[PDB]
């Protein structure tokens, strides 16, 4: 949130317009009602930027390549499938029940109804993409280093 | 004439070994770029917009 400012004396219009680039950021009603357009006007903010701001700002979040390879515990990695799939096993007992439900349901009702309870639908599916990207990526690394460390 | 025609060691007399190992296959060479290819293809249908 950053805005740019100039004052407008004491006189017609404060600014001239050839374009539409001025009337391009509904101002806010904060900023009206403690005196934008009346006792100073915004003026537009851009982030030209030049090729190496660009370049710094791109290798920012770029990691070690070695952490790329790098393989991750397998009793931890398994303790975590254990664990994941354990919790997937009451899930699936909940979404049992829950499809039972949804036609002794008012089309209003069924909103409300997953309102302080859990949905074992959208848990199961949030399961099932952790399970499945954490085991591809490690089955993938590991072929990957099998081949290229001899 | 029959054991000459077949691929028979004629080993001692009345004693031809069968060789019934079969090579015995222990060689495993963790076939890994078609596992690869696997794991890439399920990747790219969990992401695909299908």
């Amino acid at each position: 949130v950053i805005d740019a400012f100039r004052l407008i004396n004491a006189n017609h219009e404060p600014r001239q317009t050839t374009s539409n680039l001025g009337h391009l950021n509904k101002p806010s009603i904060q900023a009206l009602i403690h005196g934008l357009n009346r006792h100073y006007y915004s003026i537009t903010i851009n982030y030209r930027k030049n090729e190496l701001e660009q370049k710094m700002l791109l290798n920012l979040h770029k990691k070690s390549w070695m952490e790329g390879l790098t393989l991750q515990d397998y009793s931890e990695h398994c303790k975590h499938n254990e664990s994941v799939v354990k919790e997937m096993l009451e899930l699936a007992k909940n979404y049992n029940k829950a499809v039972e439900e949804e036609d002794k349901m008012t089309p209003e009702q069924l909103a409300i109804k997953n309102v302080g309870k859990q949905d074992p639908k959208r848990h199961l599916e949030e399961h099932v993409d952790v399970l499945m990207t954490s085991n591809i990526v490690q089955c993938l690394a590991a072929m990957l280093d099998t081949v290229v460390f001899k | 004439d029959y054991a000459k025609k077949r691929g028979w060691v004629l080993g001692p007399n009345n004693y031809y070994s069968f060789a019934s190992q079969q090579q015995k296959p222990e060689d495993t060479t963790i076939p890994s770029t078609e596992l690869a290819k696997q794991v890439i293809e399920y990747a790219r249908q969990l992401e695909m917009i299908v």
